[PDB]
RNA sequence: AUUA
């Protein structure tokens, strides 16, 4: 046995669930390479950047990672249009190994 | 928010200020409560802790390589560490990061303590101390307002233990969160401040500033004299609430300076040495591996 | 003290 949490998340959005609050939103220039996650701020005009252990499901809801942490002590750059629900966006969404951002948000891998 | 410190990330402590010999007052703000506008989506202790992060980028802040920071009063009611997300995105890549809250919280810190800061210990010395620690129990004013003790204590002994020479420490007071030997510390130091966050002027809060570390007195203060001075300076210099200085992080990152770090004994610490810790340019400690603990206390 |  293992508790899905992601899948739970998901769910709880698909029922109208409210999503999960206290994402740490940084300052920055808005300037950054846009890449997806950094060891500092890199959002760019279109990007928002927050810490990472405040983006991470198993950080927030306390419970052990699927695997290490990959978000704990980085920055997360989430685009602005998403940016209301950060959590979700890191759990819908994949990096490209190669590039560095979002697939479907400036590369495709 | 029109005067030219409404550009500032906040206001310190004039000097002339630091040597009245004013009475303790109540502290009445004229704007006591107001909210500053934030940019969106904002929280306040990433705008307080950015503005203090852009005030320390302007004094002698020792920063070596392997660079370490203790953070204490880090967690929050929300369950996370804003005032540790910007310390992160501050301090140079490589910086060891630790924090530490009465409370459970999630962190961006290479490693966090969790229980009364008097159960955290360290075998090693530290390059910056940052403290938001503030007791729920002060709010209730029922006496007189004098030095308060509980964590003031710890933080005392922490930077007279743990502390490297040239180091430095950021510690938040109130009108009625305060401490006397805190206040003296800071004359330990080759020069000292409190800052008051232009996002917060509107609060009696500020950070005790001590830059440079010298291990022994420079100057003699009396704590209670110095207090009362702050809350006179507070007082009668209304600070207007701004969030100008948020919009401009081109400058924020601290400056890698590669300050050196030596082992000297109490008798090796000569004026010439003395010289180049007041000017930012040495850490005097060990460098050794880092290791913390937090007391346990075991309960049937 | 953890703005609004
Ligand atoms: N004796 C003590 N030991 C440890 N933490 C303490 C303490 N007394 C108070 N605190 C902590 O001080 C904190 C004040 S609120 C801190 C907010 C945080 N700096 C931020 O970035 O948002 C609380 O989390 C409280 O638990
Ligand atoms: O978690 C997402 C977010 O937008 O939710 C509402 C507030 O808590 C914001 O600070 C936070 O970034
Ligand atoms: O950015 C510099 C700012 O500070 C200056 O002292 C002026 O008061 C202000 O007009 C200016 O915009
Ligand atoms: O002489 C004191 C000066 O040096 C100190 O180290 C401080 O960093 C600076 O703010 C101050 O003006
Ligand atoms: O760690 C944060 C917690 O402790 C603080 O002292 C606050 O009083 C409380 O509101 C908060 O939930
Ligand atoms: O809300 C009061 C003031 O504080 C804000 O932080 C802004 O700097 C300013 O535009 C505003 O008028
Ligand atoms: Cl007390
Ligand atoms: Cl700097
Ligand atoms: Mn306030
Ligand atoms: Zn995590």
């Amino acid at each position: 046995f293992a508790v899905d949490a992601a899948k739970a998340y998901k769910d709880y959005l698909a029922s109208g669930g409210q999503p999960i609050t206290n994402c740490v939103k940084m300052l920055c220039t808005h300037t950054g390479t846009g890449q997806a996650i950094t060891v500092t701020p890199e959002a760019n005009m279109d990007q928002e950047s927050f810490g990472g252990a405040s983006c991470c499901l198993y950080c927030r809801c306390h419970i052990d990672h699927p695997n290490f942490c990959d978000l704990k002590g980085k920055y997360v750059q989430i685009p602005t249009t998403c940016a209301n629900d950060p959590v979700g966006f890191t759990l819908k969404n994949t990096v490209c190994t190669v590039c560095g951002m979002w697939k479907g948000y400036g590369c495709s891998c | 928010s029109n005067s030219s410190q409404a550009w500032q990330p906040g206001v310190a402590m004039p000097n002339l200020y630091k040597m009245q010999r004013m009475l303790l007052e109540k502290c009445d703000l004229q704007n006591y409560g107001d909210s500053a506008t934030l940019p969106k989506g904002i929280m306040m202790n990433v705008a307080k802790y950015t503005q203090l992060c852009q005030y320390l980028n302007t004094l002698t802040l020792a920063v070596p390589y392997n660079m370490r920071v203790i953070h204490f009063g880090a967690g929050s009611d929300k369950g996370v560490a804003p005032g540790t997300a910007v310390l992160r995105q501050w301090l140079p890549t490589g910086t060891l990061l630790v924090d530490s809250d009465l409370n459970d919280f999630v962190s961006d810190a290479d490693s966090t303590l969790i229980g009364d800061c008097a159960t955290v210990h360290t075998a090693n010395k530290w390059d910056l101390i940052i403290s938001d620690m503030y007791d729920p129990k002060t709010k209730n004013v029922t006496k007189e307002n004098d030095s308060k003790e509980g964590f003031f204590t710890y933080i005392c002994g922490f930077i007279q233990q743990k502390l490297a020479l040239g180091g430095s420490v950021a510690i938040k007071i109130t009108e009625h969160s305060w401490n006397a030997d805190l206040y003296k510390l800071m004359g330990h130091f080759a020069w000292w401040t409190a800052f008051v966050t232009n996002v917060n002027a509107s609060s009696s809060e500020a950070f005790l500033i001590g830059c440079n570390y010298l291990g022994k007195p420079r100057e003699q203060i009396d704590g209670y004299v110095m207090h009362a001075n702050y809350i006179f300076w507070r007082n009668t210099n209304p600070i207007q609430l701004s969030s100008y200085s948020l919009f401009d992080m081109s400058k924020f990152p601290l400056k890698l300076r590669g300050t050196a770090v030596m082992s000297l004994k109490e008798g090796q610490i000569n004026d010439m040495i003395l010289s180049l810790l007041s000017k930012g340019r040495l850490i005097i400690r060990e460098n050794n591996r880092v290791v913390i603990s937090s007391d346990v206390l075991v309960n049937n």
